[PDB]
């Protein structure tokens, strides 16, 4: 169908931009008792489990729409949203303003993740 | 001979034990000493239970059976007794007391008249032989007394209206229920029994005081023991009728309360304006005034201070005595804090805590007037201050004291308020008081609004308490509807009483619209107050509610409070809004509230600790991680508050404790000197926020804690007595216990967690992953704090979603207004009832279920301070103190936070329940349970041989880690595999044991013994772990246990291990070995009982084999027409005793279809221990097959109500019976599921708590190659009917293969929701060509291609939709047949137009399309002239469709779905075609009115004629007849099993069993048995109703028609006669 | 006569009281009947069927829904209530319904407070129509108030 060769360039763009690492920072003796540290070990723990559901979501819509894994009720979900153009209710995990569109929140969730990787670099290279 | 001294005492008891009887005003001896009469037969019923378990039962074994049998009796009497004589009692008061009621009620009079003779002379004849054995047996008592409580309850439903006419005389009877009220009136002499109803009635009156005689109201109790001494008493002699004594009682409550203001105010006045407060004068005067008084008197002090120096002020520049009244505030506030620095009486405590609340306020107040240099009375910065002016010279002492703010002004109410603890006066409850005040002043309601948590309730009840009203608080929900929210606005106008209706957006948008009416009417009337032309002797005001003119005080007021940022509830309509003043209540002043609060309680770092608590609070919300169960709001800082006061009270008990015996220098202030008030602080912290921490936040907590409370530790106390009494508890129920790092030490920290939260919340909630221990948490903590406190402990369980949330609280009848309780009423009344000495005993109400905010939110009310169930018939249930309200959940994903914030939280991880402790749980049982000591001796020796594979990083923990990284066709969670494991070894021990009795001579040896254990072991592993997984991933698991484990394994180089089984004689022995290549006899080919055993088959049979012999409950899952049924039903064949019933799940499937199920096949009988549902028939376990498990609709909340009803029946082994809220225990029940894979539409994955208890084994499609051993098998046997065809018989089952998986391919369910092909369509195929094949001598080749091909376009053309998809199969069918038939005549076999009939001859033998057209239109004309003169046209594509529905009408359960545009002819050619096949044309005659009933009366017809008559049936339904969803949910039954369980009942069924024996008396069987003759009726049904349901054409409804009716998709055939080409 | 729809009493009450009214020339005001939809399609029918008095008129108050059925709507005349337009409209609304003889009583400087508030009303009103600048939120500031 016309709509799922069009979903699937828009699936493998999207999994060019959003970025594809997000190390935890390393709890350290130390490292509890520095506020910062605390509040950054959250947007890194919260941030990189949002980071890998997305990509496995849209890693199996280009497989589905490749024709090589089973459309399932969660795939079938996701997919009608994506042609949509709706952001999906299980990627929406922090506070976004209201009648945000799904292009533009890729867009967004890859600078986000694009901070947050170089908050965890600062931390494993130099400390906290 | 101990045993014998045991009987021997036990008859003594009973021989001379004598009803102890007491007379009761000259008309009978009725019977006290309930509580000795049970405790004495618990007694004795325990020991003869007791005994048996000692060996020497068996001399005394029938002794004591007798005994047993009596003692049971004597319970079964006495208990029903006791209720009778407790209801004789009001309801004789009430029909002797009341002459009107006799003309009134005459037929519920003379009706109760003959109920009390039999009463009286049951009575007389109790006195004359007063000995228990005795009155055991008298004749029939047992019976007298079912039917005396069954009359007397019906006496009691009768009297509704008569107790809404003695509601008007006194309006305080609006807020209780019948029941009570009938108490109320009927015990009208007996005035000990009226004191449990004083604190429904008023607000803070918990008891009257009476004189020796009891004849004399002295005066009124709190339930604190405040004492209020009336100045005239009230007598009750001289005004005997319960209203008007009552109503002296409540108006010398009110006069004795002002009187005693007055002196108050003439004492306080000397403290005010004073240089110095001697604190013994004025600790004084605090103990002998009120609680309420001694506020208000500081208040009209102060008041009347600031005053005198405003006026001395009017100048200017004159001096500021301003300072003076702040002078007076400081001395008296120092004295109130020095006083508090030290111990005190409870009730001065709590005094002198609300005189520091009031005065820092004052403080506060009096310093902004300083500050603002105000110098004039009339200045608003003084007149927005509630001030408190009182005239001594005013004649009515009610008109005293007037409270005025800004310029509202209000008579205090004199309302025994009690002692009520009392909010911080903070800025936000200042901007609250103005507002509503304003609200009050203009006849407005009030409407404070905001998030959960901000004080919107208890400051309106705190401006209630200040004005002295009687402030009533509802829990609103969708049931206040307009009639209930009238009838209590009826009771709150009459009383003078504010309602505060909290969660008020929760009412139907309907309903506020309605009741804004009778908002508006009586504020209307209150303006009718105010209006100063009006005198108050004159007529009262009134105002029109529920059609009845309704008398309105002035003093009664509205309130609404509601979160308007809750999703989901009702906006208010504007009409409605602008009857009420809202104000946003959103951020509450902590820092204010906390410094208060530690100032009142003593602690001398007051703002210390607050700048500190308040903060670290703020920390926690966002430093610590984001959990549904995390809180850290107001109601968490208050709990943190109260606890630090409780905290720091037993540290000073415990300092002086230890100074007692520690010399004799007690010197209190020093005491409070060297206290650590920031250690008291954290532990309150630590025993409230840790228990609800998830593992790394714990450490981050400490963390903030050091960062705020530097230096300060937290040691939990070393609970010596309670860890003692858990290990013995744990070691009786075969728990692992552990201290600190220890095995178990987790779990057993959350169960004293779980403790600390039982001694400071009412409410609180476990929560975790299904099996973190939580529900052994609670039930261990349970049965050890019997132990150690000698309280008994009862716990109700109660599955709030596996029940309506009617039957979980109650519905209040729309016609007559009756209410009937729910199952958490009834369970919460009757424990304040307390009938059985329920208040004496540990009470835990265990929520074990989903939260959604539709039904928890309905206990916002008893989770908060106000503990109370407040109900739409306005009667409010107060929560014992005995009670604890606890929620056993998995998550709180859909909880609010108004509930999260209510609760403690106890949090449970997966790690707390590790897995060495479940696998020490089942080992502990295996050694001590038998599970048949010759067996236990068999389970010991195995459970040695076991050891070692479960031991941490064993065996078993390897396979677990490596299983959950594979697929599985369901969600995996630990402890469905480790059940299923658990229960397969189970059977290995009775396999040992089934071997003993097989060889009497030579029993297993421990080699042998050791030999088996090990691969069964291996092989449980496997199916436990992988079972629910494909064939790739039951392989993966193989090699993974190959390379770790030490078990010797089969040595075959490819073959997977799960193709071996475990001889009994500890050897590996192949599948294969148990699969022979069977010769099918050839009158059973493709019958619905023949299994061909394949490699997968007698695999599966071995394992549902174990799974039902243990009756485990088991799903079986897998694609539709994989063989699910046929393996459940090939296993139970090998499995005697067991009866399978089906059941056919549906989107719509509610419990009530497993209750139709029981009604039928199961009884409840009614047991000593309780109602017990056991199978009719006796010795059988009975099945519950389901399949189609997983489509009954998901809420929006994530819950299948049929699923948890299931749960609840699985793991609590039973129900709640909803009729009479009685738990019912299943007996000789079980349970199997079949499903299709959750990810399949319409499909939702099950809940992993039911999944813990339900082993699941996959089910697959056979492969090519088990699909040519099945059909090869069955073309062998067919293919004998011509013996010149038997060479054909691997070439027709290779095509009949390869079109089926093309077909399989080409169309899935992507394309269309019906293109599922299983090899149903093969088990049809080959029916289908034996069908055509029985009647023939013989055939040539082509002949059979010819039948081949045609089932092959009956198969898989006729449901196809378009044409190109049509013509691919029509193009593939003449493929695949010359693949695999070449040398044959393609034109002679594969002619287009293949068409077979049986109408022009004998034989189903194929027909030429244009003698087919003849012999149609021959009978077509016939069919004019008898049945329907509608003339038709015959195109060719209406003779195929004739043919087509021919076919299924000749079959048994032959089924119908013409799918097609309207007018295309499928009902005309459906009776057409029903004539000439002999059958009837049923249509159900539907119009505007038809209803459910209306179906179901139907419904019997049909199955009347053809189960009871033999009619053949062609039921004719079309889509538009389904006139409602409840429709189809009979038909997905009857269609399925030919039955619907719940159709017939009462008489219906009584005279279809009539007619069923009728009916087999003419067919010659021989049948008397009501199951005998049901299962004949079905039978009939089966083989002679014919359904035929006709539809439009529609993507979206065809789609959605599977989920509501999956029948219709797998049980009938379906033809897309689309529109015409 | 003043009723609410959403009770089934109001129901029987709205019939009883239109067929006393249509004989009388009596008024008769429904509130909220956007409530219940199906009810509303049976009271256009019963409208469709009647010569009522001259005098009478039937009022019906509902929110702008979708629900309101069509046939309804055609048959009856619609007004629409909303924010007035501007400044100028709306104090122009607020004058006119504050009855002359409530501004004009005893002390002369009423006049001025009256058209202070007129003004302050309208004020706050319009920065509803700015959602974001004029207010954090849309407050229903209204005639309650
Ligand atoms: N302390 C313990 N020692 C040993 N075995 C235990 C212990 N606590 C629980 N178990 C066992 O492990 C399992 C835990 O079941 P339990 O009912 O305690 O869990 P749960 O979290 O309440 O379950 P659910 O989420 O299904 O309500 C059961 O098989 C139980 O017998
Ligand atoms: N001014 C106050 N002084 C003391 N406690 C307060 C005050 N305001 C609120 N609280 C406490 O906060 C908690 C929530 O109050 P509640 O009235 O139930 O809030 P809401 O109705 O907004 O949900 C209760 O423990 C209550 O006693
Ligand atoms: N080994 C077998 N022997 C006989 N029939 C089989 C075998 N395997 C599959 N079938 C056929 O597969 C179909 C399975 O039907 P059923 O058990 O109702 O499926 P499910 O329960 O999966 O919906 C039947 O037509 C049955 O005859
Ligand atoms: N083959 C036909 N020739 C002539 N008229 C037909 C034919 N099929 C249907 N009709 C007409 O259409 C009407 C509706 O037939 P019916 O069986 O009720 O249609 P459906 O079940 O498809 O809605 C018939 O009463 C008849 O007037
Ligand atoms: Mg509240
Ligand atoms: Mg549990």
């Amino acid at each position: 169908p016309a709509w799922m060769r069009t979903l699937h360039t828009t699936a493998s763009n999207w999994l060019h931009l959003i970025p594809q690492t997000l190390s935890h920072l390393k709890r350290t003796v130390e490292n509890i008792k520095d506020p910062l540290f605390r509040f950054f070990e959250r947007e890194v723990k919260m941030g990189a489990k949002l980071l890998q559901d997305v990509r496995q979501d849209l890693a199996d819509v280009v497989q589905v729409c490749e024709g090589k894994k089973k459309q399932t009720n969660y795939l079938r979900t996701l997919i009608n949203e994506l042609v949509k153009g709706i952001l999906p209710r299980s990627w929406s995990h922090y506070t976004v303003p209201a009648g945000m569109t799904v292009i533009q929140w890729v867009s967004d969730f890859s600078e986000r993740i694009k901070q947050l990787q170089n908050i965890s670099l600062a931390a494993a290279s130099g400390g906290a | 001979m101990a045993l014998e001294e045991f009987l021997k005492q036990i008859r003594e008891v009973w021989n001379t034990y004598e009803l102890d009887l007491v007379n009761y005003q000259n008309k009978c001896r009725l019977i006290r000493g309930w509580d000795d009469l049970f405790n004495k037969v618990k007694e004795h019923i325990n020991s003869v239970s007791a005994m048996k378990l000692s060996p020497y039962y068996k001399v005394f074994e029938e002794d004591a059976l007798s005994w047993e049998d009596k003692l049971n009796r004597i319970m079964a009497l006495f208990d029903v007794w006791i209720d009778v004589q407790r209801r004789w009692v009001y309801l004789e008061g009430i029909f002797t007391g009341s002459a009107d009621i006799k003309h009134l009620l005459p037929v519920e009079t003379q009706r109760f008249q003959s109920i009390s003779t039999e009463f009286l002379a049951l009575m007389k004849k109790v006195s004359k032989s007063p000995l228990v054995m005795d009155v055991l047996n008298i004749q029939g008592v047992q019976r007298s007394l079912e039917r005396l409580a069954d009359l007397l309850g019906k006496i009691q439903k009768a009297l509704g209206e008569y107790l809404e006419r003695e509601r008007s005389s006194f309006p305080r009877f609006y807020f209780v229920g019948d029941e009570d009220l009938l108490e109320i009136i009927g015990n009208s002499k007996n005035v000990a029994k009226l004191q449990k109803h004083f604190k429904k009635m008023f607000a803070g009156v918990s008891s009257i005081i009476l004189n020796e005689d009891n004849s004399v109201v002295l005066g009124i109790s709190s339930r604190e023991g405040e004492e209020v001494m009336f100045k005239t008493p009230v007598s009750i002699t001289e005004h005997p009728k319960i209203n008007e004594w009552l109503t002296l009682v409540e108006k010398e409550m009110r006069v004795t309360l002002a009187k005693l203001l007055a002196e108050s105010v003439t004492e306080v006045e000397i403290f005010g304006k004073a240089t110095s407060i001697d604190p013994n004068t004025y600790i004084t005067w605090i103990d002998k005034y009120q609680a309420q008084l001694v506020v208000l008197s500081a208040q009209i002090a102060w008041s009347e201070n600031v005053e005198t120096a405003l006026s001395s002020m009017g100048g200017g520049g004159d001096a500021a005595p301003l300072h003076s009244v702040l002078s007076n505030v400081e001395v008296t506030l120092n004295v109130l804090a020095d006083s508090v620095l030290m111990e005190q009486p409870p009730l001065r405590r709590r005094k002198l805590e609300h005189l520091i609340t009031e005065l820092v306020h004052q403080r506060d107040v009096t310093r902004s007037l300083i500050k603002s240099k105000i110098d004039n009375a009339k200045s608003f910065e003084w007149l927005s201050q509630m001030r408190f002016y009182f005239d001594p010279k005013q004649t009515d002492v009610l008109q005293q004291l007037s409270i005025q703010m800004a310029n509202a002004k209000f008579n205090y109410g004199f309302e025994y308020l009690g002692v009520q603890d009392k909010l911080v006066q903070t800025p936000l409850t200042d901007r609250c008081y103005l507002t509503m005040t304003q609200a009050l002043e203009a006849r407005l309601g009030g409407s404070p609004f905001g998030p959960a948590g901000t004080g919107k309730t208890e400051s309106v009840k705190a401006l209630g308490h200040q004005l002295g009203r009687f402030v009533l608080v509802f829990n609103c929900d969708e049931t206040f509807d307009f009639q209930a929210m009238g009838r209590i606005f009826v009771g709150l106008c009459q009383v003078g009483a504010w309602g505060c209706f909290d969660e008020f957006n929760r009412l139907e948008e309907r309903m506020l619209s309605a009741v804004s009416q009778q908002v508006q009417c009586i504020q209307e009337a209150l303006r009718e107050h105010s209006n100063p032309n009006y005198d108050k002797t004159s007529a009262p005001i009134t105002c029109e509610l529920l059609n009845k003119q309704v008398k309105v005080s002035p003093d009664m007021a509205i309130f609404i409070t509601m979160n308007p940022g809750y999703a989901g509830r009702s906006n208010l309509p504007d009409n409605l809004k602008k009857l009420f003043r809202s104000l946003a209540m959103t951020k509450p002043d902590r820092q204010l509230i906390a410094q208060v609060m530690l100032y009142s309680q003593g602690f001398r770092t007051a703002e210390v600790l607050a700048n500190k608590i308040v903060p670290f609070f703020k920390l926690c919300d966002e430093q610590l991680s984001s959990q549904s169960h995390y809180d850290f709001g107001l109601r968490a800082l208050k709990s943190v508050l109260v606890s630090a006061g409780n905290v720091k009270r037993e540290r000073i008990q415990k300092i002086k404790r230890e100074k007692e015996e520690r010399g004799e220098a007690v010197d209190e202030g020093e005491i409070a000197e060297n206290l650590p008030e920031q250690e008291i602080l954290i532990q309150s912290v630590c025993e409230t926020m840790v228990p609800k921490l998830v593992a790394e936040d714990i450490p981050l907590l400490f963390s903030l804690l050091s960062d705020v409370f530097p230096g300060v530790q937290y040691h939990r106390g070393e609970m010596t007595a309670l860890r003692e009494e858990l290990k013995k508890v744990c070691q009786e129920m075969y728990l692992t216990y552990g201290d600190g790092e220890e095995v178990g030490g987790m779990w057993v920290e959350k169960v004293l967690q779980l403790y600390q939260i039982t001694q400071i919340n009412h409410g609180l909630m476990m929560v975790g992953p299904s099996g973190s221990g939580k529900s052994m948490a609670w039930r261990v903590l349970l049965k050890a704090l019997e132990r150690l406190e000698g309280v008994e402990g009862v716990a109700h369980i109660i599955d709030p979603k596996a029940i309506s949330k009617d039957h979980l609280y109650g519905t209040l009848d729309p016609n007559t207004r009756e209410w009937t309780d729910g199952l958490f009423t009834h369970v919460l009344r009757k424990i304040i009832d307390s009938v059985r000495g329920e208040l004496q005993k540990r009470q835990w109400i265990v929520f074990d279920g989903d939260v959604d905010p539709e039904w928890v939110e309905n206990l916002n009310s008893v989770l908060d301070d106000n503990k109370l169930l407040t109900l739409p018939n306005g009667e409010r249930l107060s929560l014992p103190p005995n009670v604890r309200i606890m929620f056993e959940v998995q998550d709180l994903k859909y909880a609010t936070l108004a509930t999260v914030s209510r609760c403690g939280m106890v949090w449970f991880s997966e790690d707390v329940l590790s897995t060495d402790m479940i696998f020490n749980n089942f080992l502990a049982r295996l050694r001590s349970i038998p599970l048949d000591s010759p067996m236990l001796q068999i389970q010991r020796d195995a459970a040695t041989i076991m050891q070692p594979y479960f031991t941490s990083n064993g065996l078993v923990t390897k396979a677990l880690e490596h299983a959950f990284q594979l697929e599985h066709i369901m969600d995996l969670t630990r402890l469905r595999c480790l059940g299923s494991l658990f229960s397969m070894l189970h059977q290995a021990c009775r396999n040992v044991a089934q071997y003993n009795a097989n060889h009497p001579d030579f029993p297993m040896q421990i080699e042998q013994l050791e030999r088996y254990i090990q691969r069964y072991l291996v092989y449980a592993i496997l199916w436990s772990l992988s079972g629910d997984s494909r064939l790739k991933m039951r392989a993966e698991l193989g090699e993974y246990i190959r390379r770790i484990t030490t078990v010797p394994l089969p040595t075959a180089p490819n073959i997977p291990i799960i193709d071996y089984e475990v001889s009994i004689s500890g050897e590996w022995s192949p599948w294969q070995a148990k699969v022979p290549q069977i010769e099918v006899e050839t009158h059973k080919v493709a019958a619905p009982d023949v299994v061909v055993p394949t490699l997968d088959t007698v695999r599966h049979e071995a394992l549902l084999y174990t799974w039902l012999a243990e009756h485990k409950p088991l799903v079986l899952c897998g694609p539709p027409g994989s063989g699910k049924t046929m393996t459940l039903f090939s296993a139970l064949r090998a499995l005697p005793d067991m009866e399978v019933v089906g059941l056919n799940f549906s989107s719509a499937t509610t419990p009530e279809l497993l209750l139709k199920t029981f009604d039928h096949y199961c009884e409840y009988r009614r047991t000593p221990n309780g109602v017990v549902l056991a199978p009719v028939q006796l010795g059988k376990w009975l099945v519950l097959f389901c399949d189609e498990i997983n489509l009954p609709d998901m809420d929006k909340y994530g819950t299948q109500r049929v699923i948890s009803f299931i749960r609840q029946m699985v793991e609590h082994g039973g129900f709640y019976r909803t009729s009479d809220q009685t738990w019912v225990k299943l007996e000789r029940i079980q349970f199997v599921g079949a499903c299709n894979p959750p990810t399949d539409p319409g499909r939702k994955p099950l809940s992993h708590r039911f999944l813990r208890h339900v082993p699941v084994v996959y089910v697959d499609y056979p492969g090519p190659a088990s699909l040519t051993q099945i059909y090869g098998t069955f073309n062998r046997a067919m293919l004998r009917l011509i013996p010149s065809l038997r060479t054909y018989a691997e070439p027709l089952t290779a095509a009949m293969v390869e079109f089926y998986t093309m077909s399989q391919e080409r169309f899935t369910q992507d394309t269309q929701p019906h293109y599922i092909y299983s090899p149903r369509e093969m088990t049809r195929w080959v029916r289908g060509i034996f069908e055509a094949l029985r009647p023939l001598e013989t055939l040539p080749v082509e002949g059979l291609i010819r039948i081949w091909a045609h089932e092959a376009l009956r198969l898989f053309q006729d449901r196809l939709v378009e044409d190109e998809e049509r013509r691919w199969t029509d193009e593939n069918i003449d493929t695949v047949a010359l693949k695999h038939f070449p040398n044959i005549d393609r034109e002679k076999a594969m002619s287009r137009p293949i068409l077979y009939s049986n109408w022009l001859s004998k034989d189903y033998i194929p027909v030429d399309q244009e003698e087919l057209r003849d012999y149609v239109k021959a009978r077509l004309k016939v069919f004019y002239e008898e049945e329907l003169d509608v003339p038709l046209v015959l195109f060719n594509e209406v003779l195929d469709h004739v043919l087509r529905i021919d076919r299924i009408f000749r079959q048994p359960q032959g089924h119908l779905l013409l799918i097609g545009v309207s007018g295309a002819g499928k009902t005309t050619l459906s009776r057409f075609v029903a004539w000439m096949n002999g059958l009837s044309v049923y249509q159900i005659k539907v119009h505007r009115k038809y209803t459910g009933e209306d179906f179901d009366e139907d419904l019997r017809t049909v199955l009347r004629r053809s189960g009871c008559k033999n009619e053949k049936i062609a039921f004719i339904m079309d889509e538009s007849n389904v006139l409602d969803s409840g429709f189809l949910e009979r038909m997905n039954t009857l269609l399925a099993n030919g039955e619907v369980p719940g159709l017939f009942e009462g008489d219906e069924y009584a005279t279809l069993m009539t007619q069923c024996k009728e009916g087999a008396q003419k067919e010659g069987l021989m049948l008397d048995s009501h199951e005998e003759l049901y299962k004949w009726f079905t039978s009939q049904v089966i083989r002679n109703l014919h359904v035929v349901f006709t539809m439009n054409p529609s993507s979206e409804g065809l789609k959605d028609r599977a989920a509501t009716s999956p029948a219709l998709f797998n049980r009938c055939v379906l033809n897309w006669f689309g529109d015409w080409s | 006569t003043s009723i609410a729809i959403g009770s089934a009493e109001g129901f029987n009450q709205a019939d009883k009281a239109i067929n006393t009214a249509v004989k009388s020339g009596r008024w008769v005001m429904l509130k909220n009947v956007h409530l219940a939809p199906g009810w509303l399609m049976q009271l256009e029918k019963k409208l469709h069927s009647l010569q009522p008095h001259a005098c009478f008129r039937l009022f019906l108050t509902m929110e702008i829904n979708p629900k309101v059925p069509v046939n309804l709507l055609r048959a009856g005349r619609i007004f629409v209530f909303e924010p007035p337009p501007g400044v100028k409209a709306n104090m122009l609304r607020t004058f006119s319904s504050i009855p002359v003889s409530r501004i004009c009583k005893s002390p002369n400087e009423r006049a001025r407070l009256y058209f202070l508030l007129a003004w302050f009303h309208a004020i706050i009103q319009e920065r509803l129509r700015y959602a974001p600048l004029g207010w954090s939120k849309k407050y229903e500031f209204g005639e309650s108030d």
